[PDB]
């Protein structure tokens, strides 16, 4: 909300600069977004009347005229002013003017014609008019002061936003109130005065709903609704940020600033019978006072008669009863409408009102018999017009309540955690509007004023008291609490997963949780994402059912800079909604993402870079694993985006915790890719608990052995070492794998296995009869399961 | 395509020592609960490992043979204490720290972590609190605790807590008590405005207790089939 | 019953923590020793012939005597364990203290300071399948070193 701070002086003018003035309003719970002056600034601006108009002057269509300006000898200043009267009185910039721009009009001569300033400025003086040449429109003449003080173009607009608790604070009379109390004046409103009824005209009380406890409706006949808007009440609105329409609606939205109360005019002519305030009927229709058609619903209020409808209740009215060039007879509207029945409504038709964000907030409910004798003081005195009585359609018993809240010292003194004076609590409601009686000895019965509709409970009128003693009075303490040891089971944190995984070079990166559908289908073409229902647009709608969908563009965005090498990681939440049947069925997995495209290392003189292969990959997730305490057995992987070769799924205890391999050489082209390397892996899976235990060591030498198995290549090396522990028995205690051979003199389809067997003994030192037995038992079940030859 | 069932290409992952990850697991009960963790040096003078702790010089607590020396005012930490001396010097209460590190004796090396806390009041009832949860919370037990009353020439009432560990038995795992008032005193903090307690735990016996090690000759003979055991 | 404190938001600023620099050094492939503080006189005179050890006055043994000048003179023992008991691999570091007593004149002129050391024998890598074991060479080390200065934004320079 915009208001002239002029206006708000005239209603409390606490004697203090525009700067303190809105370090007020800040500190007080308004947050002014800008203050500034209504015309930049500028120096030397007088006014002065035109005397005498020559025209046809260096061909074209200019004029050369003298303008008296209050000097002794007056000079002249040509210019092409359209206008319709010539000899008008209109401020006039000086030749050591300053005019917005650095515009020193440095006098001169305009062809011969010797000049002293410019008498001109319809937009050089910051004002919005229609027609070129319309600087300053000959209304009066106030007899050659500054300009800066006729229009009062020096006074500045206060740009507040007010958050939707304080709904009294949408007017010159809610802010008024807050400047009062926080200086501790009392602010003298304008004298209000009513108007006395000389005929006697129709009525209507409807109670249909009751969204509407209180209607004040006026028959005001002949009107003069083409009326003259005078200069106070069109500049009032101006710099409020309110457009000027006829006489009517321009009253209605000057009480609207100036009290809160929204009114409207309807046309008389176009009420047929009885006015109704009720419910609209399902799908009814209604041509509102723009050219935009609406179709309501049965929980809307309106504003009918005994056939058709013609307005929103308390949010825009209709073109039906709107008053136009022919209208002679108005039915002036005040009314209070419920905010739970205005809420949201205004909303559904992409409608925002300064009536329909008032009354969906709190308006006060006392005000539609203020605003109304406001509106008929205004319409007589600047339209005129045979006024008749004042219909009130009150249901009293259904007003929003304001019972007695009851506030103790000793609640203000626990919630602010400081004292504050009882004589201060008592000084800072009391002038806020409510009217505190001191019960007993020590507390309070403080009851709400009927303008604000955010007190409640006595926590409300606490943070009264520390708004107006002032936030920078908070005094500073420190919260104290139990040393309490909490239960802690010992880990792989976080923090310690992301320094492996950028010990082993890859870059955290964090991409959206959303991503494009085109590309999740693309990974997989079986998905089924979850998918946003109001996208910011096409890219990012499918809720990421793995972190590839996120990351690709993240390295395809690097590959297209110049980057030959990007390697990422992610933590890390995907979205499995495959298989569900609802919403609720979603799974939402934290996981670890890896992302590598380019070589392995930076590119050194060590070797020229290449990218990685599958045990390069391999060995990094290995690692992370490994960082972890886990146990996990590797078997081929079939998910659509994965090289089905050179892809693994990740198991512990069987079932699955991510995958690892390169992505699908078809995708890698389909996005430009080269090689990557990816891996998912779940977060509760790597960053698990553990607990060490300790076994004996053997005092005495192991045995070394080796043996070389020349068996099919169709047959995993983890089947082959599982089989050798088992047969090998409780001596042989770890096994692996040192060599591999598939060159000359392996038939193709076998290749030549070199594992190495390390035999140790618990208590004593190891015979070669019982290693040769255990070797000759491992050797025949190779042979026999899967038919093998053996070497040593 | 490949065996993707074949050994990555890569390093094996590394080993943190069982006393490192013990002494860690112990203060961060502490660390992420107020305390911060305070360290200072190994060889230490005469004043801040006796005559600060309210030991007049030939007292009786004293034992010059299991107490490595070098000259007759230098020697090598038996206990963690210079450096809660000095936070106390200089630093005023509050104070909340825990001080590992290694410490020394002839019989050699071996860490324990020694808490002190010094606020405005502070009592023995809050201490034994304090030291039931660290003590159910590390070993992750429903423990059976004991205070025995026991002497330090530096608390005043000492304590010295047991748990029933092995078969039925008592075993010591760390001593405690209230900050004697000289001790205050000495290092300027007021013994009448403000009250402290401290205690002391071998990190060698929780690690024991807590893995099953029965011979802590293990710890720095640093057999890497023994270290790997907690990887 | 509990300690009661209040709660205060401590000075912290970013740091390399040591417990961010185990997880670093042991993703390179190194476990954490912890040697005793005091060292041989033979071993730490092998090393640097010209050192002035601080030594005990009530030593434990001959072995235990003078406080390590180096982490090495504590670490090397540890190392010869292994190798003693059919062990071609162990890569060690250690996070303790060392003792300079260089160009002292008496003993509060001593300089406690804490160390971060690495020792390796035999291959970078455990045996497998993909090469023959071999040790490190001079840029295999470096490559280690280079990246525990890095973890902590540590500019260096070499000579
Ligand atoms: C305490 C100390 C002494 C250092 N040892 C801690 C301990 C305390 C109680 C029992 C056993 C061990 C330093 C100054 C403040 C009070
Ligand atoms: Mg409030």
């Amino acid at each position: 909300m915009k208001i002239s701070e002029n206006w708000l002086r005239t209603w409390v003018n606490p004697a203090i600069d525009s700067d303190t003035l809105s370090d007020q309003l800040t500190m007080l719970g308004l947050e002014v977004d800008e203050l500034a002056s209504v015309a930049k600034p500028f120096t030397g601006v007088v006014v002065g009347e035109v005397l005498t108009v020559e025209q046809h002057p260096d061909a074209d269509r200019l004029r050369v005229t003298t303008v008296n300006i209050g000097s002794g000898e007056p000079l002249q200043i040509v210019c092409g002013a359209p206008n319709v009267r010539a000899g008008m009185k209109a401020p006039v910039a000086t030749i050591g003017a300053v005019l917005p721009g650095d515009f020193k009009i440095k006098k001169g001569k305009l062809r011969g014609v010797e000049s002293q300033g410019m008498l001109c400025g319809a937009s050089e003086i910051d004002l919005e008019d229609k027609i070129d040449g319309l600087l300053e429109l000959p209304a009066d003449a106030p007899v050659g002061v500054n300009i800066r003080e006729y229009l009062k173009l020096d006074d500045n607009v206060i740009d507040i936003s007010i958050t939707p608790n304080r709904g009294d604070c949408f007017s010159i009379r809610g802010i008024a109130r807050e400047v009062a109390v926080i200086n501790q004046l009392q602010m003298n409103e304008p004298e209000i005065k009513s108007v006395d009824a000389t005929i006697t005209d129709e009525k209507k009380v409807v109670i249909n709903t009751d969204g509407a406890p209180r209607y004040l409706g006026r028959v005001i006949k002949n009107v003069n609704v083409k009326a003259a808007t005078p200069e106070w009440m069109e500049q009032a609105l101006a710099r409020s940020g309110i457009r000027t329409h006829s006489i009517l609606v321009d009253v209605t939205n000057y009480v609207l600033m100036e009290l809160g109360q929204p009114m409207h005019a309807f046309d008389l002519a176009k009420i047929e019978g009885t006015v109704h305030v009720r419910q609209a009927k399902p799908q009814e229709k209604l041509q509102l006072l723009n050219d935009q058609e609406v179709e309501l619903q049965e929980d809307v209020m309106v504003i009918a008669d005994d056939q058709k409808a013609l307005a929103i209740a308390g949010i825009m009215g209709g073109l039906a009863s709107s008053v136009t060039d022919d209208t002679t007879d108005i039915f002036l509207e005040s009314a209070f409408f419920a905010p739970l029945a205005i809420a949201g409504r205004a909303r559904r038709f992409g409608l925002h009102t300064d009536s329909s964000q008032r009354y969906e907030r709190g308006v006060d409910f006392e005000l539609p018999v203020i605003a109304m004798n406001r509106a008929s003081q205004l319409i007589q005195e600047l339209a005129g017009g045979e006024f008749g009585p004042i219909t009130v359609a009150e249901k009293s018993d259904l007003l929003p309540k304001r019972e007695a809240i009851e506030l103790k010292q000793a609640q203000v003194d626990q919630l602010l955690g400081y004292k504050v004076a009882a004589e201060f609590i008592t000084d800072a409601l009391t002038r806020l509007g409510c009217e505190v009686t001191v019960q007993a000895n020590g507390e309070w019965s403080v009851v709400p004023p009927s303008h604000r509709y955010d007190m409640a409970i006595y926590q409300d009128l606490i943070e009264e008291v520390a708004r107006i003693d002032g936030y920078d009075n908070i005094q500073i303490s420190l919260p104290s609490m139990d040393v309490q040891l909490a239960k802690y089971q010992d880990r792989f944190e976080i923090a310690q997963l992301r320094q492996t995984v950028a010990t082993l070079g890859y870059q955290e990166a964090i991409s959206f949780s959303f991503a494009d559908a085109k590309l999740e289908k693309q990974l997989n073409p079986q998905v089924s994402p979850l998918m946003l229902a109001n996208p910011i647009s096409s890219d990012l709608a499918a809720m990421r059912s793995t972190l590839l969908s996120s990351l690709i563009p993240c390295v395809q965005y690097n590959l297209n800079r110049q980057q030959s090498r990007v390697r990422f990681f992610e933590l890390g939440l995907r979205f499995d909604y495959q298989n569900a049947n609802s919403i609720q069925d979603l799974k939402q997995i934290p996981t670890l993402a890896l992302v590598a495209v380019g070589s392995r290392e930076p590119e050194s003189w060590h070797a020229k870079p290449q990218p990685m292969d599958f045990f390069d990959f391999k060995g990094e997730v290995e690692e992370i694993l490994a960082a972890g305490r886990v146990k996990v057995e590797y078997v081929r992987s079939e998910r659509p985006w994965l090289h089905p070769g050179q892809s693994a799924e990740i198991l512990v205890d069987g079932q699955s915790i991510g995958y690892l391999g390169r992505l699908h050489p078809s995708l890698e082209n389909e996005l430009d890719l080269s090689t990557t390397w990816v891996a998912e892996l779940d977060q509760a899976a790597v960053l698990q608990s553990y607990v060490s235990n300790f076994t004996e060591l053997s005092r005495f030498p192991s045995v070394r052995r080796d043996i070389a198995l020349l068996i099919s290549d169709n047959i995993n090396v983890r089947d082959i070492q599982q089989l050798i522990e088992k047969t090998g028995g409780e001596l042989l205690d770890s096994t692996w794998l040192f060599d591999v051979y598939t060159g000359q003199g392996v038939e193709e389809g076998k290749r030549s296995l070199a594992f190495a067997l390390l035999w140790q003994h618990p208590s004593r030192t190891l015979e070669d009869a019982e290693i040769k037995s255990g070797m000759d038992n491992i050797i025949q079940v190779l042979e026999n399961t899967y038919q093998a030859t053996l070497r040593a | 395509t490949i065996d993707i069932t074949l050994p990555g290409r890569g390093q094996r992952i590394g080993t943190v020592h069982p006393v490192t990850q013990v002494q860690e697991r112990i203060c961060q009960f502490f660390t992420k609960a107020g305390f911060t963790v305070a360290t200072g040096p190994e060889v230490e003078d005469d004043y801040h490992n006796f005559e600060a702790l309210n030991i007049p010089g030939h007292h009786p607590a004293r034992a010059m043979h299991d107490t490595f020396y070098f000259d007759a005012n230098h020697l090598l930490r038996t206990h963690t204490s210079g450096v809660q001396i000095r936070t106390m010097e200089t630093s005023q209460p509050p104070i909340r720290i825990v001080c590992p590190g290694r410490v020394y004796r002839c019989d050699p090396m071996f860490h324990q972590i020694e808490g002190l806390y010094v606020a405005e009041n502070t009592s023995f009832a809050e201490l034994k609190g304090l030291l039931i949860n660290l003590l159910n919370e590390f070993f992750e037990k429903d423990l059976k605790v004991r205070f025995r009353p026991s002497y330090f020439p530096f608390t005043e009432p000492s304590a010295e807590v047991d748990i029933m560990d092995e078969r039925g038995r008592w075993l010591e795992v760390l001593g405690c008590g209230m900050v004697h008032p000289n001790v205050l005193r000495a290092a300027g903090i007021d013994p009448d405005k403000y009250k402290g307690f401290a205690f002391g735990l071998g990190v060698e016996r929780f690690a024991m207790l807590r893995y099953g090690i029965n011979d802590l000759r293990m710890f720095y003979q640093n057999d890497v089939r023994f270290l790997r055991q907690f990887a």
